[PDB]
C-alpha cells in the first residue's frame, strides 16, 4: 500500500508536469 | 567643461546601449527558452 502510495503520487506529480507543460504551450 | 560634458554624454549613452542590448539578451533568451522548455517537455513526455 505504500509503494502504491508512492506510485499515485509518482504518477500525479507526472500528471502535473504534463499539465503544467500544456500550460506552457497553451500560454505561449 | 563642454569635453568634458560631451565625454559625460557618450558614457550615458554607451550605458544606455548596453542596458538596451541587456534588454535585448533578455528578451532573445525567454525566446529562445520557450521552445527549448517546449522542447525539454516533449523529450521528458516520451521518457514518461
Amino acid at each position: 500500500e505504500s509503494v502504491e502510495d508512492k506510485l499515485e503520487l509518482r504518477r500525479k506529480q507526472f500528471h502535473v508536469l504534463l499539465s503544467t507543460i500544456h500550460e506552457l504551450q497553451q500560454t505561449l | 567643461q563642454r569635453k568634458r560634458l560631451a565625454e559625460k554624454y557618450r558614457e550615458c549613452l554607451s550605458n544606455k546601449e548596453k542596458i538596451l542590448k541587456e534588454i535585448e539578451v533578455k528578451k532573445e533568451y525567454l525566446s529562445s527558452l520557450q521552445p527549448r522548455l517546449n522542447s525539454i517537455m516533449q523529450a521528458s513526455l516520451p521518457v514518461q
